[PDB]
Formats: structure tokens, sequence, C-alpha cells
RNA sequence: AUAUACCGCCAUCUUCAGCAAACCCUGAUGAAGGCUACAAAGUAAGCGCAAGUACCCACGUAAAGACGUUAGGUCAAGGUGUAGCCC
RNA sequence: GAUUAACCCAAGUCAAUAGAAGCCGGCGUAAAGAGUGUUUUAGAUCACCCCCUCCCCAAUAAAGCUAAAACUCACCUGAGUUGUAAAAAACUCCAGUUGACACAAAAUAGACUACGAAAGUGGCUUUAACAUAUCUGAACACACAAUAGCUAAGACCCAAACUGGGAUUAGAUACCCCACUAUGCUUAGCCCUAAACCUCAACAGUUAAAUCAACAAAACUGCUCGCCAGAACACUACGAGCCACAGCUUAAAACUCAAA
């Protein structure tokens, strides 16, 4: 249920004061936003971690921390090619929600008409 | 397929791209159906050397 | 920018030639040369004397033929004899351009001892090529 | 490049063709027919179909190359290989018959494994956070370690410190002393371990 | 003397693609503006690009590269407008 | 400026000066709805007919209450805590857990849109209580009016102008850090201001016609009150009034420009 509108804004009618001051007017537009860039979440720091940690024991030998390296480089191959598969199959792959440029040739098939003609 | 440059010749008719990919597209949209033989010459019109080393002639001295 | 034996471009009121139509970079790939001797040729010599008197035959029939020339000369040099070939309006009549004729070729020959023979055609306007 | 796009890479490989066609499985089956047709690029001078050819030695020598003169990074290379050779041949004769076991006297052996011990696992990369740049720990790729190693090995032996020493005697010491996990090229990659451990905090301002 | 009168030959953005006549429409006939391809007002000669050409090809390198910009450079290439000198 | 020609008027010409022509237009942003409400003398026709959101959600005043957090004290433990783009200074009867404990301030609900004249009002309970059966009606009458501020007596967790210290900086009377005061709170008086702006007066009515400069919050009609007529000087000067004495209200002119 989408808030109401009534007595909200600022008019010649409405005799009370006003309970939203829009900077934008309230008309729905023909396009939408482009998804945003997120951050990212790192990946094999535990690995990377417990690697580093046995370095300082055995003063930074890899002969004998040679398990632990194994663990941050497997990491490491598989994170690489999840990051090749993700970028690429979002795009070509069509899963949820469409996108933007698919989706704002759809809102200009039906435009919004704030006007009278 | 017939390239843009190619189509105007045959139609006497500046084409911007745009219409030339609609026009293919129905082209190739006809080719997955099972097109009678009527059609395939249709098609046909708006369609358009083996690398093998070339043996040397083995010959003969005195 | 690049100005050589460039017609800027107008309106498209502006009738240029072909020879005035095309730049430098065309000169031996869709227009020739307006002389051809062998001065220039590997191992030939006089190329600094044949110039000269080019430069001095092209402003000699411009002032020669004042208002009647449509194109450029082509000069043409066959061992001693020399071939003026050019393209003439006909607005002059021909009694005068039989006088320019037997006038030029005479004079020209007894400045640069050697046969000289001009070969006119008449054009009726000058020849368009496009409107730049 | 005087190439086309359409001018594929060759494969030198001599046992892949020879492979029985009963072998070959269909994508694998598919792609030979698909190479007929496509153009194929002149095989480059540097590699042949040799049973002696190695990638590692011959980027190796390419690496020392200083103006072309290719004659002289590949002697080098070979003098080392030698120097390799005969010193631990000294090594192995004058050992107890128990110790002989242990000694290896190929100098390829030697040359890839002391490479694959200045291989560094963690490196350390710029990134932009917050109109800063931070020396984050990052793992470098497969090939960046492997060429960091020789770049190593060669900016050592170069380093104008041994004042009268040829290069086949120099590269040959450091070679013998990383594969025993010793020298300052097995030092240097510490050093770049030393700096992304205790970089660690800032490990998480990275995405990939 | 003046490149801040110019031609001429160039630089530069250009390791660009835009420049623009002539029309049309919108905005109540204001300066202004002018796209959506499952298309909603733009069409366009000419110019440049591109294509062709040159060099060892289809590649690459040259060449070409507008309309404008910076009163950019040069009166000392030469010519030249204006003002000035002429024992 | 001289000269030549020409134009206009003409026994006149025309430099200076003065005068003659000035109210039915406007007030969201150009100068104008002056912070709010009431009434008077009076004016209006929206008063009879004739009709449709009483009550309740965060009005106000008084008294009482307290959930979360904080301060303080005490025990136990620890040796540091604070501060940040990064530091220094500061503190070290300091910090953390637990427990006890306010004349301060009132998460969520609130995606609600209410009360009140406006200012303003958002924790709980209770009492009193929210004008008017036509409309309009005041810089000054009458009564109110955020914050800041004065006077007097109390309170004090936190915050905090000033001030002091630390740092930055060419400098830094600033921005950043720390500490602390007036002050913010209560009681009793005063002061009387605001971008008090939803910059859009009150009442009644319409949505047709020429919709309408632009923008903003579509354009109009009737009626009334208030205000405004180039910019600046000027939220000034003088005068008057006021518990206001570096104050507030009201509020000109000269000089100056040809624009704002
Ligand atoms: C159309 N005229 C515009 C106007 O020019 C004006 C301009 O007038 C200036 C006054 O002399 C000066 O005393 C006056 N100075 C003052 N202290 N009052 C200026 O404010 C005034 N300029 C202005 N109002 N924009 O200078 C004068 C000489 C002017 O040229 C008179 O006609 O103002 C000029 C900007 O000041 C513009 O450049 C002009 O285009
Ligand atoms: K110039
Ligand atoms: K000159
Ligand atoms: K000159
Ligand atoms: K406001
Ligand atoms: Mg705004
Ligand atoms: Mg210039
Ligand atoms: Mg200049
Ligand atoms: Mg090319
Ligand atoms: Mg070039
Ligand atoms: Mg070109
Ligand atoms: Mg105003
Ligand atoms: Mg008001
Ligand atoms: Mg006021
Ligand atoms: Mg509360
Ligand atoms: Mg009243
Ligand atoms: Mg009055
Ligand atoms: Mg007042
Ligand atoms: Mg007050
Ligand atoms: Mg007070
Ligand atoms: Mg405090
Ligand atoms: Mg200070
Ligand atoms: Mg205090
Ligand atoms: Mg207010
Ligand atoms: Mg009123
Ligand atoms: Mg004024
Ligand atoms: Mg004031
Ligand atoms: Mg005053
Ligand atoms: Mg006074």
């Amino acid at each position: 249920a989408t808030p109401s509108l009534r007595g909200r804004l600022a008019r010649f009618g409405n005799p009370r004061k006003p309970v939203l001051k829009p900077n934008k007017p309230l008309i729905l537009a023909n396009r939408v936003g482009e998804r945003r860039r997120e951050k990212g979440e790192a990946t094999c720091i535990t690995e990377m971690s417990v690697m580093m940690a046995c370095w300082k024991q055995n003063e930074f030998r890899d002969d004998a921390c040679r398990k632990e390296i194994q663990g941050f480089l497997d990491c490491a191959a598989r994170a690489q090619e999840a990051r090749k598969m993700r970028s690429i199959q979002e795009t070509l792959g069509e899963s949820g929600s469409l996108l933007p440029n698919k989706l704002n040739k759809l809102l200009q098939r039906f435009p919004n008409k704030p006007y009278l003609s | 397929w017939l390239i843009k440059e190619e189509l105007e010749e045959m139609l006497v008719e500046k084409l911007s791209d745009l219409d030339y990919m609609q026009f293919i597209r129905l082209l190739e949209k006809l080719l997955t159906s099972q097109c009678g033989a009527a059609e395939e010459e249709f098609v046909q019109r708006f369609r358009r050397e083996s690398k093998k080393q070339l043996i040397e002639p083995v010959q003969y001295d005195e | 920018k690049n100005r050589a034996a460039r017609v800027r471009v107008s309106k498209g009121d502006k009738p240029v030639t072909y020879e005035e139509a095309h730049a430098p970079h065309y000169i031996a790939h869709r227009k020739g040369w307006l002389s051809l001797h062998t001065g220039n040729l590997d191992g030939e010599d006089h190329a600094a004397e044949r110039t000269v008197e080019d430069v001095f035959l092209r402003k000699f029939m411009w002032g020669t033929f004042p208002g009647c020339l449509a194109d450029q000369l082509v000069l043409k040099r066959r061992g001693n004899q020399l071939e003026i070939c050019a393209v003439v309006l006909r607005q002059l009549s021909p009694h005068k351009y039989y006088f320019l004729v037997g006038y030029s070729e005479t004079l020209l020959s007894y400045f640069y001892k050697c046969p000289v023979r001009l070969h006119l055609q008449t054009v009726p306007s000058k020849v368009v090529y496009k409107y730049l | 490049s005087r190439y086309s796009p359409e001018f594929k890479d060759p494969l030198i490989d001599k046992e892949y063709y020879r492979k029985p066609v009963e072998e070959l499985t269909e994508e694998e089956k598919y792609v030979r027919e698909l190479k007929k047709t496509q153009l194929i690029k002149a095989a480059p001078a540097g590699k042949t179909s040799s049973v002696f050819e190695d990638p590692v030695i011959s980027k190796f020598t390419n690496m020392m190359m200083i103006g072309g003169n290719k004659v002289l990074a590949r002697s080098l290379m070979i003098q080392t290989l030698e120097a390799v050779k005969r010193k631990q041949f000294e090594k192995y004769h004058a050992a107890s018959a128990e110790e002989q076991a242990t000694i290896e006297r190929n100098p390829y052996t030697i040359f890839h494994q002391a490479l694959k011990n200045c291989e560094p696992m963690i490196g350390l990369v710029p990134i932009l956070k917050g109109g800063r740049f931070y020396q984050v720990p990052v793992p470098l790729p497969d090939r960046r370690r492997r060429f960091l190693a020789m770049k190593w090995m060669i900016t050592e032996c170069r380093d104008k410190k041994h004042q009268r020493t040829l290069m086949p005697e120099k590269l040959s010491h450091k070679l013998l002393e990383a594969f025993h996990n010793q020298g300052p090229v097995i030092k240097r990659k510490h050093d770049l371990h030393k700096m992304a451990e205790a970089n660690r905090a800032l490990a998480h301002y990275r995405w990939w």
C-alpha cells in the first residue's frame, strides 16, 4: 500500500500545513537509475591469516608451512575463476530483476503522460 | 549475408545500419522455420581457398 | 592544417575543375602532369632549364590570351619540339586567335631556339567538374 | 602487427598431432578440423620441436640479453649450466658413499627448482581507498611470481658488488645457494614476505 | 612599421568526427531547441571521415584528416593593402 | 576643430530654466500580505431561506510520576584511558564488569499528519480546559510571541559563545583535539526580535472563457482591510514613545548614478 498523498503538498485547497516538501516533482520518470557498482568481498583471508601466522613461528620458512600455503593458493585459483564467471554470467544470464538498459526499453514503450493530448 | 552497401544496389534506396539488421533478423528467422523450396530461393538471393600446401613436382636428375 | 593546392569548401556556388578539385596527394593517382619532359628522370640533366621555360610559358600565354584560358596548359616536349596544348573559350573571334598563334609560335621559337607549335581546343564554357 | 586477427599461433607440440583419432574427443576432434580452415603464423626462430627445448631456460636467456645479442646471452646460460654440472661432479667424487644419493647433478632440475624457491606467494599492490594509495598484500598470480624470480636473480648477479666475477660463475653460485634455500634472492623474498605480514591489517581494502 | 589588414605555406585540438547551405517542425512564431529502432520531428547536397590508392597483401605503416578554435606562427621566402623614408 | 556641401526653422534662431500631459495599476520570486488574534466607529452582501467531518490523535496551565542513557560513590580486577585523515596536549583516586542512584532530556511508534491564533506542540497519569449562529476590522488599543539576552535566587548529568592549552599554517584572533565558563533548566519579573517564509492576507465562490510573459505551488471572480511606486544612502539621522540605555518600534532628506 503506497502511502497517501491527500493533504500532503502545499496547495490552495489544502488548509493545513504541508506534510511533504519535495524538491523534485512527484511524477514518474520514463527511466530508472543505473545499478551502482558495490564494494565486493575480499576472498582467501582466513587462508591468508593462517599462512602468515606460520611464517612468524617458523621465521618465514616455506618448508614447514607448506600445507598452509596450498590453502591460500588453491583458494586464489578458485576465487579468480568465480570473478570471471560472475561478471560475464550476470549480464548475459537473465536471473531475477532485469537490467536498466532492458528495463528502460519497456518504460519508454509505456511512457508516463503528465500532460493532455 | 548481403552487406549493407550491396543491399542498397538491389533497392536503389539509402538504408541505415539499424534497418539492415532488422531485415537480417527476419531472414534468419525464416531459415530456422521449415521453409519450403520456394523460400530457399528467396533467401539465397541475399546470400553471397582450401588451406592446402601446393606440392612441388618431383623431378629426376641425370 | 594543410592548405596547398586545395579549394576550401563553400556553400555550393563555387565551380571547380578536375585539376583544381584534386589536391597534391592525387597528382599521380588521379591526375597527371601538366609538363612532360625527361629532365627529372634518373640520369637526365637540364631539369632547371626546362622548368624556367615552363614558368615563363604559362605566364606568356596567360597574358597573351587574356580571359580566354579555360584550364591550365599542357606542355609537351619531343626532342627539339615543344608542343603547347590549351583549352580556350569561344568568346574571342577566330581572326584574333590565328594572329596570336602565329605571333606566339614565332616569338617563342626565336626566344628558345626550338620549333614551337600551339594547339588550341575551344570550349563554349569552362568545364565544371563539381560545385564546392 | 603484419598478421591479421585471422592468423592463429602455431602449435609446435609434436606428440599432439600423433594422437590417434580413436583417442580424440568430440570437442578435440572438432578443433582439429577447424584449424585446417584457419591461417597459421610462421613459427618463430626461438622455439623448435627439439627434445631439449626448455621454455623457462629460453625465457631466462631473453631476460638477460642486451641489445639483441642473443649469442652472448645463450652462451652465458650454457656456461652456467656447465658450471653447475662441473661443480656437482666435484661434490660427488669427494662425497661419502651414502651422501652421493642426495646430490643432484642435473643442472636443469637445479635451475627450475631454484627459481621455484624464490617465487613469492603474496605481494604488495597499491589500492585506492578514500583518496589514498595503500600497499595492501595481494596474491601474486602464477606468472608474476615466475617473472619476479627471474628478474631478481639477474639483478643480484648484475649488481656491482662482485668486483671481477664472470656471470656464469655468479649465476651458478646463486643458483646453488637458492637450491638449498640460501642466499640474498631468497632473503629478498622474505623481506617482501615480512612487509606483507606487517601490513595485513589492510588486507580487506581489496575486493577481488 | 603593422602577421591585430592580408594572400601564400603551416602548427594545434585531429592517436577527433564533426562542419554546413537549403528546407521543415516545436516553443502561443522569445533567446533557443530538435533523440528513443517494439522508434516519440527531423530530412540533408557539399566538406571531412570511410572507401579506394602507395609501399611487401585483406594486416600494418604512410598519406588524408574537415568546419571551426587559439586576432596561434611568419611583412626577414616571395608578393602585397595601409602609414612612413627619398643627399 | 577648420573648410565644403546639405538639412530644419526663419527675422529670428534655440543654450539654460520653469511649466503644461501623471491615481480604477499592482503585492509567491521584481518595490509592496507589514509575527498572531480580538474588537471599536463603520463598511460589506458571502447574514433568513439552504443543507454535509460535534467527539478522539503531539493545544495550553498546574501538580505528581519514571523507562533508557549519564554522573557520582563502593567492591572486585586490570595498568592504562581519552583523541584521529594522522598526532600532540590532557587525565592516571584512571578504565572495565556489577549494584545503588536526577530540579537534565524525552528511542521505536511517526510510512501517522493531529492540536493550537500564531509562536509552537510528539514519555506517563489526573484536574481545569480549547471564544463566537453573518463577514471584514489596528506597527501604536487589548493580549500573546522561537532562539538569544538582562536582573534576582536556586539546581547542575551533558552540551557549550568567551577564554586557556595542543596542533595545522607564510600567518590562523578560524576550521580539527582537550578543558572549562556565561548560557540552555526551575521560580519571579523584564526584553519584544527572526529567512516569525507554506515569502503566496481574511471571507465567499468558480473551473467555463482569451489557459497562461518566465520560473514556482494552474488560472480567475466578488468583497474588504493593510501595504507599495527607480537604485542606493537606510533594519540609518533627527523626533516621539517604551521597566528597553551598545536597545527596540516608527522612519526622512541632501549629495550620487542611468541604471538596479
Ligand atoms: C549600456 N551602458 C552600460 C553602462 O555604461 C554606463 C556606465 O555607468 C557607470 C557610471 O558611469 C558610474 O558613474 C557608476 N559608478 C557609481 N559609483 N555609481 C557605475 O555604477 C555605472 N555603471 C553601471 N550602472 N553599470 O559607465 C558609463 C560611462 C556608461 O557607459 C554610461 O552610459 O554600464 C556599463 C557597466 O558599468 C556597461 O558596460 C554599459 O554597456
Ligand atoms: K596568418
Ligand atoms: K615580407
Ligand atoms: K609591408
Ligand atoms: K520558507
Ligand atoms: Mg529548492
Ligand atoms: Mg597572426
Ligand atoms: Mg600576436
Ligand atoms: Mg591501410
Ligand atoms: Mg603524419
Ligand atoms: Mg584517409
Ligand atoms: Mg520583494
Ligand atoms: Mg505572513
Ligand atoms: Mg518582521
Ligand atoms: Mg520518550
Ligand atoms: Mg475580526
Ligand atoms: Mg493603520
Ligand atoms: Mg513589529
Ligand atoms: Mg519572547
Ligand atoms: Mg533565559
Ligand atoms: Mg562538559
Ligand atoms: Mg588556540
Ligand atoms: Mg554551567
Ligand atoms: Mg517558523
Ligand atoms: Mg486581515
Ligand atoms: Mg528606493
Ligand atoms: Mg533588525
Ligand atoms: Mg535605529
Ligand atoms: Mg533616537
